[PDB]
């Protein structure tokens, strides 16, 4: 619906910042050793929590993962989520003009444990939009 | 040399598979620094999958280096395969005349020890 | 019984729009390298909830599955489900006559891991009828 | 040129049993477009079921080309054999003288780069 | 004891309503590829709420399995457990005599997934007797 | 015929095969009507449990087709197997010569297709 | 201990009335196709539930459980634990002086689905007793 | 009479194990009745723990009879090993010249059919 | 801790009554078919439930382990750990100094199914003590 | 003896190993009480963990008689292997010839029948 | 974050006292049997716990985890965790600047059951920042 | 002196390659003290996995001894594989004619007995 224009506003008000990352949109990833630390959109959720007899008011839940290789140390996620993400969408009023509201979840670490292939940091959030 | 009658034995086959199936890697960085070892090196392919689909493929080197030439090689210094650049992640214990030297690929990622 | 009426109407205003899909009905599927991106319909749940001590009113839950190839964008997805699934329960009189009330609970997605042949999107909706 | 005494034998193998065995592809799109690659095609089963019953019953189509030949082809490219058309979707990194290519089936499935 | 009696009454009951499919009592089944589409009933549960202190009042749960080929479409499934077994022992007077109370509780389905020997289908009622 | 070498001695090992073992079969309905395979037929036995236990003990025929004759089969079709009715489930994709067929019994389950 | 007198006075109270069966005591059991269908008695839990200042007043749960041959239909076992068990512990003066308040909990089956050499039927009371 | 050449050459190694080894043996009930038969009885072990531990260690009977004998059996029939009594629990499909006959001990459970 | 002081305490405690037994004390244990039927006795939990605002009153849990050999009858499971554990303990001065707060929690079984060489008594105390 | 024609064979072949391989035992206790049975001891070496680590090492001796000798064995009853004594646990059922013996340590743990 | 200042100012506190311990920072770890019974410390959680509107209050959790001899007594451990940690961090002013409220959560055991080549011990904390 | 016919050959067999591919080793400590034994050793790897992730690369040595000597070796005591320093954790019981040593590494941890 409007997955597809939130999510294109969103990589790029995150793209206008020095290059350095891969922004694959969407899911299918496919990542190799060659487009290495990365960020990748996407949503879930999406269900008909309803709050108000004037219109659906669908909410769904925001997913942004940053991968790095293997066992680059967790400073460097910090300094990724720190200094890539979390201030740089604060405030992006296309995404104020496209949803309702905004509120961070969370922010956990996740990493390949057998062949340790990949070292990603996800940052979740929860969208309440009109759709 | 040894008390063992069966690893000169070993240690004999281990020269001659190492002449004949092997490559000449040249190592910097680290104590060694400058030198050269003939290493048998092969990559097996392993793909992790993560999330929904975020295949990440990717390949194991390993060398297969004999240890008396690769004592104190310690991790964090990196190798070089003829034109390509790995580093080393850790060193398998002997099992009588070599070992397996298990590669990474590109910049070792920082120390992280303190 | 319900059930097949509630399948044949859904079905019939899915197909009343533009087509390009198939339109497998029911469950067994079966799909090939032939039949792809295509849409199934089926029920689940149906307990007795009965609140009023003048029929059973059951409810159940509809699912609507929309497959497409291995790891098509999920961007082509979220179009997909736009232009041809959610708007056409709007307004269909056929579901009005045979069920009582019809809401959204969600929509979601999933797909598969290994040999990663397809992917699927899943409506889910719940009714409460009467049989 | 192969500084193993070794790769020698593994090379004239793979030589022999791709003439010996498998067909011709004509790649179309990717920076090679017109050109034939000799592999050996094979099309084993897969069998997923999804839900209770979904059987989306399908192929996993492999090719082995040498890995010459298979060099800068990234992965969006589409490739014909006979009559039939697929697409390459991994490539798998060199065993020493050759690689399994791994094929999808149809047009790719959009880029969803950027 | 009335589990035996319980079970011999549904089974006339069932049994009364024109034939076509095994009547399968009990539990072990074995089922081979000569006997299908059968029906199976069976007990489960049996706790102890008290609910008055003038007898135990226990209560189970009764299960009613209907096989059938395979992956047959679920239509013939609803057919079966919307014309062939609810209507008839919609109102069973020997089950009235022998049980306190009856509540419909759920009615779901499942596939045989590998080897996909059958199709199975539940019709699960919650039973309120005294022994 | 094929830029094999290889592919027409497994097909030769093929009609060898099919004709050293396995009976002929009539399928019934379909495009082909009638017609005569001739094939390999196996019928392992294969048990699910369900329940408690709902023992439904069965088994999981299959022919070995020739990959030409079976074209445009699709699977509604039946077939007959000396004086039995089966009924075609799964047809494999050709290995090179050949693809197994997988087999039901009685009468094909409805469409349901609309 | 209570457990030791316990499970011998309600051991005594089965081997009373009508043998037939084996009475293992206690948990190892081992049977082979010998000593076959037979109970076995013993005691799970056993906390510190205090429902009172002045005794400690512990509670367990006492499992009395039947085996039966393989795929012996349910028939039988619901002949022997409303014929042989539940009436036979509807009331035992030995076990009313031993324990303090005596409520049934549960009755429930199971079988062997791998081999299926057995058909056990589980019956389990609470017991609330002070030590 | 088997359309073949190789279903002989089963059969008649089929009879030939089954007379060089595994005894014989006689049916009691069944539409057989009395009616003796050769086979080869084998019994292994199987253990089974249900609760926190109940050992229950036993058998698991097999014959390997030739399928023309043992039509009609059924499931409820029983049979003796000489002495010994079991009773016919399930019949494998034919695999060509033979089918596996699948025994229990004792008498047969009920029916417990309608 | 004062862990390590509270397990030598309540081990030296229970350590004056009849031997006969090993006293492994804390983790590692490693028993081999020579120290059989044994005790050890170790401790988990141990967060910072507050309850007071004058200290940090940490609470955590004891357990008491109790080592036989393969299947004996739990018959003389329960005569051992009423002859040796649960009385002995019920007035120690040197722990009533050492911790705050003595409640009793549970007392199970668990045995070894593959292979089956031990089977243990678990007791299970509760602890409230200030460090 | 037996209408084997392979039975004989194999219990001469036991016989054979139970004289070339294995030891004798002295039984004690039981119907049998003092009598001395050959057959070959074995003693595997398996670990339980029980909890994070409460490694309980230990060994599950077998003999491997033969039935005839061992009948009416039961379980209770214990047994002296060489100089040191073991408990029967489980007798599995002959397989043509003999059985194996699965054998405890030290005194039988109770009786628990009634 | 200040997850990396936090981290600094942790560990640079904890190596002020008498070392003795590899002080590993964040979790990359990787240990052979040289750097041996260490230290590890690093970070989880990181929601969005509000709680007024003055700043966003996120709150996260402190893992210090330690690294002891394969199957080493647990006294040890209790050792370690009554003189290297829980002493030593009870008044830091770098992390009362950093932080605004600390409290302790947990504090457990672990070691490995295959091979058996490690035993952890983990203080969980629990802390409230402002980004 | 062993009853059996077969135990002499496995002893010669087990005296041979112990003096064909074993290593001198001293005991320190235990009832043992100043002792000097011959066994075949060896260092496999193993790796774990403590949390997210921890890789703590390790091996588990063995040696391989006689059982004559291994005797009241207990547990607490410890080993020198010439220069190296290990100490036995587990003993392995006899195979028939020796057993193998479970080694570990460095100092001994504790007692942790009573």
């Amino acid at each position: 619906m409007k997955h597809t224009e939130l999510r294109a506003a969103v990589l790029d008000a995150l793209e206008k910042h020095d290059t350095g990352a891969t922004f694959f949109d969407g899911r299918p990833a496919v990542f190799d050793e060659a487009d290495f630390p990365a960020v990748a959109v996407y949503l879930t959720g999406a269900e008909y929590t309803g709050e108000e007899l004037d219109s659906d008011t669908w909410q769904a839940e925001l997913h942004i993962e940053v991968f790095l290789p293997a066992q680059v140390p967790d400073s460097e996620l910090d300094a990724w989520m720190e200094s890539r993400i979390y201030p740089v969408m604060s405030d992006i009023p296309a995404l104020s003009d496209l949803i309702t509201s905004m509120v961070a979840s969370g922010y956990d670490y996740r990493r390949d444990d057998d062949a340790g292939l990949w070292s990603s940091a996800d940052l979740t959030y929860v969208i309440t939009y009109e759709m | 040399d040894f008390d063992n009658l069966f690893d000169a034995a070993i240690a004999r086959a281990d020269e001659t598979i190492r002449g004949y199936m092997g490559t000449s890697a040249t190592i910097t960085s680290g104590e060694q620094s400058g030198a050269v070892i003939r290493g048998v090196f092969d990559d097996p392919e392993n793909i992790s999958y993560a999330g929904q689909g975020v295949r990440v493929e990717g390949s194991s080197p390993s060398l297969f280096v004999r240890t008396d030439e690769v004592r104190q090689l310690r991790r964090g210094d990196t190798l070089t395969i003829g034109e390509e650049n790995f580093w080393v992640d850790r060193v398998s214990p002997d099992d009588g005349g070599s070992c397996h030297l298990w590669l990474g690929r590109g910049v070792p990622p920082a120390v992280n020890r303190r």
